[PDB]
């Protein structure tokens, strides 16, 4: 409530999980890679892309 | 005559690499080729080998 209407700073309050390694059980965990060696740019045109 | 690997450059796929310095070949076949290469002296003139 405090901070979400808070035009400094971006706030995330949460509660530490008590196994952090897991991260939640609905997520995924993806890696996208310059395999051509295309460069940084190609790659985040990628990653905005996708 | 050996070659010489000086230090890391960045190629174009962008991974880093090797950068070497050695006589082109036509200059360091043949032992009247040494005769070819000049050093220099304290004073800033060039001295042949022979």
């Amino acid at each position: 409530g405090r901070y979400a209407g808070y035009k400094d700073a971006l706030v995330i309050p949460f509660n530490p999980p008590s196994i952090p390694e897991l991260g939640t059980a609905a997520g995924f965990d993806f890696e996208l890679t310059d395999n051509a060696g295309l460069g940084h740019d190609a790659l985040m045109a990628a990653r905005n892309q996708l | 005559w050996a070659s010489k690997y000086v230090n890391n450059f960045l190629d174009t796929d962008g991974r880093i690499k090797k950068v070497y310095v050695q006589s082109d070949a036509p200059f360091r076949m043949t032992p009247e080729d040494m005769n070819i290469w000049y050093v220099r002296n304290g004073s800033g003139g060039m001295v042949p080998f022979s």
